[PDB]
């Protein structure tokens, strides 16, 4: 009842009047409620129609905010809903407007008044946001943005003359973050830029001393991936991955336990997360310059050597750390995330026999300090996560898929992960049973410990005698662990514990067992664990034959 | 620029943490 009066002066013919509603709907719009029947009664409709395309600019200001907080306080589709009603014109009109004011010398921007300076920027920031927004939304949203050069334009003319206020400058980094994640055309927009040169001041930035170095770093990042500026493909004077590794870790090397917050903080958010998440995407994406590079003293190898070298000696310490407060239970899962990263990507590597033997030693030391400083540590306290113990038996299973037997046996490790397994009972390869089978068969190979073997082996076939409630894809794992394990007659464990311990019955009893609950599999929902298990069970027979054939 | 990866590497991408 108090809005009503508001709306009706929005489409009032006396300027003054409307650019002064326009002011207070900005306000009201905050408050929930005030916004229901604020939204009932047309405004997005109006502010779209009449207000951003208002001659006084005090009213296009109020009007982009009374969108931009619509925006931020509304479900995500209300963004669609304005992508649909053409927003994204209104958008890259306005846009194109604060560049001819930000680029001209006629007025000129920085000879224009305080208060008129400051209203640009309010518009600015108002726009950012909602791109920001809208690219988040759908796919289509974010390639209609992308498309739009007066937007990424704007993005590069303010990256570019760092002219803008610093809360202006991070939205617009943001913004291009978004927009550059998995986005070809961005990352030749960026790169083709000879305008702005906004990849050259990218570069310059995320290498330096500058406070927002990583914020660049993140950018940078998204393009080399989506251009496939890689080892084997290095872009613009051997740039890839590669060059960033060090920013992100003198990043970490900074936060240091016990000061979590301050009066004035402008760098936790972007700091030190943005650089673990990062680094932790620079672990993922490293696997496929291992793809792309096979389909045409790592110095081979500088994104990975830095990987190694670098980065994850700062992971390990960050892991290690505690923890006193939940800010650094954040900081901890996301250093096991970047580790988890690299470890998996890295053990995507063939090193059976002498294969990729420069990548295997540079790496098996760091894997045996990741094991011991890392998971052994976090392993030791048994309390009381699901979250984290899922987190740290990724990770070594990672790490133990090199190692091979070689892994650490200090704590007895296998019996705890063995014990998370049955405990954590109470799609189908993330289960974290399939982690706990896949380590623990992992670090029974030779030459481990006979009798550390004939734990892990026991459960491992136990697991097949009561098969009854064990979800198919554990079954798989456990009868690829065993053949990866037990398929070597000369192997100590082969008689020490195969033979001795009369294996072979049960694989054979489980052969008839393992048969039916393959077909039991829709190949239809869902395909892979069929063809997995098909391939297991057809192993299955061909294993107890070979054997059958041995004393 | 060859480096041989396991039999069914792609079967490991699931294990990737993603943001």
């Amino acid at each position: 009842d108090k809005i009503l009066p508001v709306l009706k002066d929005l489409k009032s013919p006396d300027a003054k009047s409307r650019t002064t509603a326009a002011g207070a709907i900005a306000n009201i719009v905050q408050d929930a409620k005030c916004r229901k029947l604020l939204l009932r009664e047309q405004v997005v409709h109006i502010v779209l129609t009449e207000t951003l395309t208002d001659n006084n600019i005090d009213s296009r200001a109020a009007g982009w905010e009374i969108l931009k907080v619509l925006a931020q306080e509304e479900e995500a589709d209300f963004c669609v809903h304005l992508y649909r009603l053409d927003v994204l014109t209104a958008i890259e009109h306005a846009a194109k407007a604060v560049l001819e004011t930000l680029t001209t010398s006629e007025p000129p921007f920085s000879k224009l008044l305080k208060a008129q300076q400051r209203l640009v920027w309010d518009i600015t920031g108002s726009l950012l946001v909602l791109i920001g927004l809208l690219a988040l939304a759908r796919d289509e949203i974010h390639e209609a943005v992308a498309t739009k050069q007066t937007i990424l334009r704007l993005l590069f003319r303010l990256i570019s003359a760092d002219i803008a206020p610093q809360d202006i400058y991070e939205e617009a980094i943001s913004c291009l973050t978004t927009l550059s994640e998995d986005n070809l055309k961005v990352g030749q927009a960026i790169t083709d830029d000879q305008e702005t040169h906004v990849y050259d001041v990218l570069l310059k930035l995320a290498t330096g001393t500058d406070p927002r170095a990583v914020m660049a770093c993140g950018v940078l990042h998204n393009v080399f991936t989506s251009l496939q500026w890689m080892d084997h493909s290095p872009g613009k004077d051997g740039a890839c991955d590669a060059i960033l590794i060090p920013t992100l870790t003198r990043a970490l090397e900074h936060v240091v336990p016990g000061g979590a917050k301050f009066n004035g903080d402008a760098r936790y958010a972007n700091i030190t997360l943005l650089a673990l998440v990062t680094l932790a995407s620079i672990g993922t994406d490293f696997q496929e310059t291992l793809v792309k590079g096979n389909q045409g003293d790592l110095e081979d190898l500088p994104t990975l050597r830095e990987l190694i070298q670098t980065a994850v000696p700062q992971l390990i310490r960050l892991s290690n750390l505690p923890i006193d407060s939940d800010e650094s239970l954040t900081i901890q899962s996301h250093a096991l995330s970047a580790l988890n990263n690299i470890s998996w990507t890295i053990s995507c590597l063939e090193f059976a026999n002498g294969e990729n033997a420069n990548i295997h030693n540079a790496w098996y030391p760091t894997a045996k300090k990741i094991w011991r400083k890392t998971i052994l540590p976090i392993l030791e306290a048994d309390s009381a996560d699901l979250k984290l113990a899922t987190q740290v038996t990724s990770l070594a299973w990672a790490v133990a898929r090199v190692l091979h037997g070689e892994t650490p046996t200090d704590g007895n490790p296998h019996r705890k992960f063995i014990s998370l397994y049955h405990s954590s009972k109470q799609d189908p390869f993330q289960g974290l049973g399939v982690k706990c089978i896949g380590v623990v068969g992992s670090l029974a190979h030779d030459p481990a410990p006979i009798e550390v073997n004939r734990e892990v082996g026991v459960f491992l076939v136990t697991l097949l005698r009561q098969s009854n409630n064990v979800p198919p894809a554990e079954i798989v794992e456990a009868l690829n662990q065993l053949f990866d394990i037990y398929g070597d007659e000369e192997l100590a464990c082969d008689k020490e514990v195969f033979w001795k311990d009369g294996f072979l019955k049960h694989l054979e009893e489980f052969l008839p067992k393992m048969r039916t609950l393959t077909k039991g599999i829709d190949k239809r929902t869902q395909p892979e664990l069929r063809t997995r298990a098909d391939e297991a069970l057809l192993n299955l027979g061909r294993f107890v034959q070979y054997k059958k054939k041995h004393a | 620029a060859f480096h041989k990866l396991v039999k069914n590497s792609a079967y490991y991408s699931r294990f990737q943490t993603k943001f």
